[PDB]
């Protein structure tokens, strides 16, 4: 009986350790993305396109939450556009002006 | 039944199983969701395609096709090549985005492209010529707009010949989606590794729960049970480890398909 | 005691099997025991006979059943369960005796048959069958052809004949064997009294006998427990297409499962498929928004679910199982509760649980022309938050303490 | 004694299961590709040994007039201890196990121009099996293969024509099984019988794995031998 | 050969024990690639400094 209890409770064990090893990779995977969001967006400014929040990226600033971190992502988001008409370059004197 | 009240005594090891694969499939659709769903509104490229002489046909939707998918993107389709196991208690649950959704969210996030640029990831889609906006793209990488207003025929002829090429290299060679096809096999042999093993004695007179209890008496019958019980756990456990590691493996291309997207179709990237 | 908004899953679906069938091979050959108890002449005590009975069923439906027997007893197993139980190479022994030497069968018994001419085994397992023949082995004048061993030098062992005639020495000279006063006339004890011995060594060898295997009529297209020449399991049988071979009997699909067997009456090909079954799941908004459902039974047809919220009154067949309880509705909305295959449930208004097709957002239509650009004339300034893990709980754990506390 | 090659003979269903376009791998008693089967003569020689019976015995004749009668089963074949006897007369053959007195030189003779002379033992003392069926260059090909297990005695069988004059042809035929009988008696020593130009080889099986090739039908159409050549080990690890 | 052959009851355990590990032994490689074999040109600096 103490065999059969120590089998199950090991396996029990493994099962814990194992699951915790694999949440754990994804854990650390969510850091190291969350310090290379401080590192781009915190730091500096960042012109990569919707890592540092939708819009343009002007600043973020970090918020610490329980067990995570919280950026305040600051955009540019145009707002009013106009139709218009446009034309690739301009004829002057028989030059083209871009 | 006998083997049913015998599985009750090792806890919950089902209950974590379960939780564990549907926390696998939540994740799938979660992957879907990121890496497609990028678009606030779905686009439509205007019926005139005047794009400058540059030729999206063959990437654009074909409405004759059911679903409305391009030329392209039935050729990835056809060449990726995929009930049975469903007699011992294994399902597959069908995604939530169909594969016609997600095709209309590629084709939204094609035509804001072609008709935006760069404007329809940063807010409001903001029309442009073709031309103008493949001239903008040319002062990203560093060279100046009369370059590409002065060669636009020959850009155009170039861009036209390369997705060409793309059709005669999909059509042509097989082993392109081989990343794809190999997550295919692996599916489908772990499922069928996984029905296998429901023939293996593990230590018992037999595999058949019928035949250890016709041919035993109920105490005997009880430890064969139990020996067959604690391999065919075993069993599902390592399916289910293998397919968190993979499900893992999958959620960082996933990750990786979605900052793509986002840094490549909504925009211009520097990074090398 | 109160539940979140989501879909969750629940105690699985499964339909039960119906009925249960048995087929198996027709029942041709049986055993010779009409020759074997219905013969005209049987032999002496002294010279009793060994039949070998092997390959053939042994049906005992005509000879239990029968009143015609007055001593049906097995000392090993019950005659009910021999119909049931496989047997192996059987010796069929037949004698006529006095009636009140009947007795004298039965193991570690005595009398001079017992002790003379026929001794059974103290581990006899098989059965003794005993029945009058008065009418049949009696003479008026006395039926002298039945001869049984009176004298002997000693006791002999079980299973053994004894056919020597020599003279016994008393000290005194005696014939060993004697006839019987067989008459009609006789008393009951001292008529003539047909005995056969069904005798058989067992569980050293291939089974060569075994008793009848009852079948039931076949049933197809219906969830039942079949068990095909003793193949047994759990499906539904239909008619399929199928071409065995004709010494194959099973089909095995490529996961080695069993998904075609062969009907050993009528030689036919029955496809396998297995009870429906699937995963339960219940769509709920929050406790306190309201109290109503709906189920999903996933990869379900509820052409079938009713079988097992059978009533319904709202259906839906989705490519993920059909739903009960929630109304299909023509507009599209953005998805709610996921369902699959596009089909979200949302709680709406009166108020009910409704089923759609998922919608991916507002159409647009970008004003394109080769000649038109849109700017912006202004801006927002736009502050979005982003959550993201860093770190989660630390936890040590004690392998000795947890496994063995204390112990 | 000759040797000749059996280059993909002796290949049997192992199980009466049904396969549609699968490939199956099998450890069972086969026997193995480009065999060093021996080849027996009767013309001037009329070969008639005690070959042994050990782990299945593969059995060939290219036959012509119908010669090969049949062979003997058992491991003293003295009556000492039971014998499997099988004849394929031309008749309701008999299957038959008793204890015969098999003589030294059993065969059969047939007048040339009926069956006269059957000589094949003494004695039919202690019977226990009869079953009976089949009531009867070189162009037929008459292959056997003979398993004894558990005594369950196994015996294959398929019939090809032929157009070759002293050797065995090449290709594949899977030999489908025809009677399985439990004697469950032990054999270690067989012998065949010869009616008074024709040839039989005996091929010997071994313990092997062998990847099987499944067609819609059912049908073996091809097989591969797990240990003949690295190329057919990978073909195997790789079950294709 | 006798725990051999009783191995042989536990199914294909230890084939998918040889298919993890041999993945793994090719992924190295693979990682090895992708971070070194950028560049299909062997490209070597001038003998002036
Ligand atoms: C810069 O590179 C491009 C190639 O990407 C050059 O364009 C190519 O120029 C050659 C010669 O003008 C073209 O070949 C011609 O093809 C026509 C087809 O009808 C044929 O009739 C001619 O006899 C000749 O073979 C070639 O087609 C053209 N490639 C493309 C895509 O248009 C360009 O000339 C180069 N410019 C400089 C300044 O180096
Ligand atoms: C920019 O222009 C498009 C359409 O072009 C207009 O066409 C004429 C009606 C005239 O007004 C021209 O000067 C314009 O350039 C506008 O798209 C239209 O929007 C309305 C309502 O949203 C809709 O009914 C039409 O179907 C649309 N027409 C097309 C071709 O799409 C667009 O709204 C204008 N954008 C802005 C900011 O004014
Ligand atoms: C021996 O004798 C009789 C045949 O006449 C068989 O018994 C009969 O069986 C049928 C079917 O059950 C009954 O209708 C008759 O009433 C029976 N008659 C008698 C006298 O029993 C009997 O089964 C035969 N059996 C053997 C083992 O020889
Ligand atoms: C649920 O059961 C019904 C009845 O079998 C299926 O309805 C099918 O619909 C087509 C329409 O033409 C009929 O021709 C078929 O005869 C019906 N049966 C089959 C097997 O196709 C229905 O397909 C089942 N539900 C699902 C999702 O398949
Ligand atoms: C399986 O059996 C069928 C029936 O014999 C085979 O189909 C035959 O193929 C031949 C060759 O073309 C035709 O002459 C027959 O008319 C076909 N008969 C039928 C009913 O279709 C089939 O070829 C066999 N499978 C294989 C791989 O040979
Ligand atoms: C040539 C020969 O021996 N033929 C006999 C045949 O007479 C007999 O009917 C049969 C059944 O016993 O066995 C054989
Ligand atoms: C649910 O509604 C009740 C009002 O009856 C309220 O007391 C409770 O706070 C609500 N719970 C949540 C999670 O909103
Ligand atoms: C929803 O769609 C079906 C088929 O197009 C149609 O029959 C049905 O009338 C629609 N629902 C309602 C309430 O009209
Ligand atoms: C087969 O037997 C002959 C007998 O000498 C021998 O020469 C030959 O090498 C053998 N071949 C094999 C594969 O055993
Ligand atoms: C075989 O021979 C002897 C007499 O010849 C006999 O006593 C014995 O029972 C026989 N064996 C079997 C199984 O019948
Ligand atoms: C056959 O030979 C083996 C070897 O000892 C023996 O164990 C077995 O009992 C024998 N079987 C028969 C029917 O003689």
């Amino acid at each position: 009986q103490i065999d059969r209890l120590i089998t199950g409770r090991l396996q029990s064990l493994q099962t814990y350790v194992t699951q915790q090893l694999i949440r754990a990779a994804e854990i650390r995977a969510s850091a190291n993305l969350a310090a290379t969001k401080m590192s781009e967006c915190v730091l500096g400014q960042s012109k990569r396109v919707d890592f540092c929040g939708k819009g343009y990226h002007l600043m973020s600033f970090p918020q610490s939450a329980p067990h995570g971190v919280v950026f305040l992502h600051v955009t540019y988001v145009p707002a009013q556009e106009k139709n218009f008409t446009t034309a690739p370059a301009i004829c002057h004197d028989g030059k083209a002006h871009f | 039944t006998e083997c049913s009240n015998l599985l009750l005594q090792y806890g919950s090891f089902c209950t974590q199983l379960n939780r564990a694969l549907t926390g696998i499939a939540v994740e799938q659709d979660k992957n879907t969701q990121e890496v497609f769903a990028q678009v606030k509104q779905i686009y439509k490229t205007p019926p005139i395609k005047d794009f400058g002489g540059f030729n999206f046909s063959q990437i654009l939707p074909d409405p004759s096709k059911p679903s409305k998918r391009s030329f392209i993107e039935d050729l990835l389709f056809n060449k990726v090549t995929l009930c049975a196991q469903k007699f011992n208690g294994l399902t597959v649950l069908p995604p939530l985005l169909t594969d016609e959704m997600i095709a209309q969210y590629t084709s939204a996030l094609l035509a804001g492209t072609i008709t935006s640029g760069w404007t329809f990831g940063a807010g409001a889609a903001l029309q442009i010529p073709f031309a103008m906006q493949m001239a903008y793209r040319f002062n990203g990488i560093g060279v100046t707009q009369n370059v590409l207003y002065e060669n636009q025929k020959l850009i155009a002829n170039q861009f036209n010949s390369a997705i060409g090429k793309i059709q005669d290299s999909l059509s042509s060679t097989a082993s392109a989606l081989g990343k794809l096809q190999d997550v295919v096999n692996q599916n489908a042999q772990a499922l069928n590794t996984l029905v296998k093993q429901l023939s293996s004695n593990f230590g018992a007179i037999s595999s058949v729960l019928n035949d250890i209890l016709s041919r035993l008496d109920p105490p005997e019958a009880e430890v064969q049970i139990d020996r067959l019980i604690t391999g065919r756990l075993q069993s599902l456990q390592t399916y289910v480890t293998q397919q968190l590691i993979r499900a893992a493996e999958i959620r960082a291309s996933a990750n990786l398909a979605a900052t793509k997207m986002s840094e490549c179709v909504l925009g211009q990237s520097k990074r090398v | 005691f109160t539940v979140e908004k989501g879909i969750y899953q629940t105690s699985n679906f499964r339909v039960q099997p119906t009925e249960s069938i048995v087929r198996f091979p027709n029942i041709t050959n049986l055993c010779p025991f009409g020759e074997v108890f219905n013969a005209t002449r049987f032999a002496s005590v002294y010279a009793w006979n060994r039949k070998r009975i092997s390959n053939c069923v042994a049906d005992y439906s005509v000879l239990y059943n029968s009143a015609s027997f007055s001593t049906f007893k097995c000392y090993g197993v019950s005659p009910t369960k021999l119909n049931d139980l496989c047997f192996t190479n059987v010796y069929a022994d037949s004698f006529v005796i006095r009636g009140d030497e009947v007795r004298q069968i039965a193991p570690g018994q005595t009398g001079k048959i017992a002790d003379y001419n026929y001794k059974l085994p103290d581990d006899f397992t098989g059965c003794v069958i005993a029945w009058n023949s008065n009418n049949l082995d009696s003479k008026v004048g006395g039926n002298y052809n039945y001869l049984y061993r009176l004298f002997r030098k000693s006791n002999l062992k079980p299973f053994e004949r004894d056919i020597s005639t020599e003279i016994y020495q008393a000290g005194n000279c005696y014939f060993p064997l004697q006839s019987y006063g067989f008459q009609p006339t006789n008393g009951v004890g001292y008529q003539p009294y047909r005995v056969v011995v069904l005798s058989f060594e067992l569980l050293h060898a291939p089974a060569t006998v075994c008793g009848p295997k009852k079948s039931t009529n076949l049933v197809k297209n219906k969830c039942v427990n079949f068990n095909f020449n003793g193949l047994t399991g759990t499906g539904v049988l239909t008619e399929s297409n199928k071409k065995f071979l004709p010494f194959q009997q099973f089909g095995r699909d490529i996961a080695d499962t069993t998904d075609a067997v062969r009907d050993p009456q009528t030689l036919e090909i029955l496809d396998i498929t297995p009870c429906s079954f699937g995963g339960v799941s219940v769509i709920t908004p929050g406790t306190n928004t309201s109290n109503q459902v709906a189920v999903l039974y996933q990869g379900v047809n509820c052409t079938e679910v009713p079988v097992a919220y059978s009533t319904g009154s709202n259906v839906f067949q989705t490519r993920a199982g059909c739903l009960i309880g929630a109304e299909h509705v023509n507009n599209s909305y953005e998805c709610d509760i996921p369902i699959g295959a596009g089909i979200c449930a949302s709680y709406q208004t009166s108020q009910s649980i409704i089923a759609y097709t998922m919608s991916l957002g507002a159409e647009n239509s970008v004003a394109y022309s080769n000649n038109s650009i849109a700017i912006p004339t202004n801006f927002t300034i736009s502050v979005t938050t982003e959550i993201l893990p860093v770190s989660m709980t630390k936890t040590s754990v004690d392998c000795t303490m947890y496994i063995c506390g204390d112990s | 004694p000759a040797y000749t090659n059996s280059f993909t003979r002796g290949v049997y269903y192992p199980d009466k299961v049904f396969r549609s376009s699968v490939l199956h791998s099998t450890q069972d008693l086969f026997l193995p590709f480009f065999s060093n089967v021996t080849w027996f003569h009767a013309i001037k020689r009329f070969d008639n040994p005690v070959l042994p019976f050990n782990d299945g015995v593969y059995f060939a004749s290219t036959e012509k007039s119908n010669i090969i009668r049949g062979w003997i089963f058992g491991t003293t074949l003295d009556s000492k201890t039971q014998s499997l006897l099988i004849v394929n007369n031309a008749t309701n053959v008999v299957i038959k196990v008793c204890e015969f007195q098999f003589c030294n030189d059993p065969f059969l003779g047939v007048y040339y121009h009926m069956e006269s002379e059957f000589r094949v033992y003494s004695s039919a003392n202690n019977c226990t099996f009869e079953y009976v069926s089949q009531p009867f260059n070189f162009k037929n090909l008459r292959e056997f293969v003979f398993k004894n297990i558990d005594g369950y005695f196994k015996i294959y069988s398929k019939h090809t024509p032929i157009n070759l004059v002293r050797d065995l042809p090449q290709g594949f035929s899977a030999l489908e099984p025809l009677v399985d009988l439990p004697i469950g008696i032990n054999i270690t020593r067989f012998q065949t019988l010869l009616a008074l130009a024709a040839a039989y080889y005996v091929g010997y099986l071994q313990p092997r794995t062998f990847l099987l090739k499944y067609n819609e039908n059912g049908t073996i159409t091809d097989a591969v031998d797990c240990a003949l050549d690295p190329l057919s080990e990978t073909k195997c690890t790789l079950k294709s």
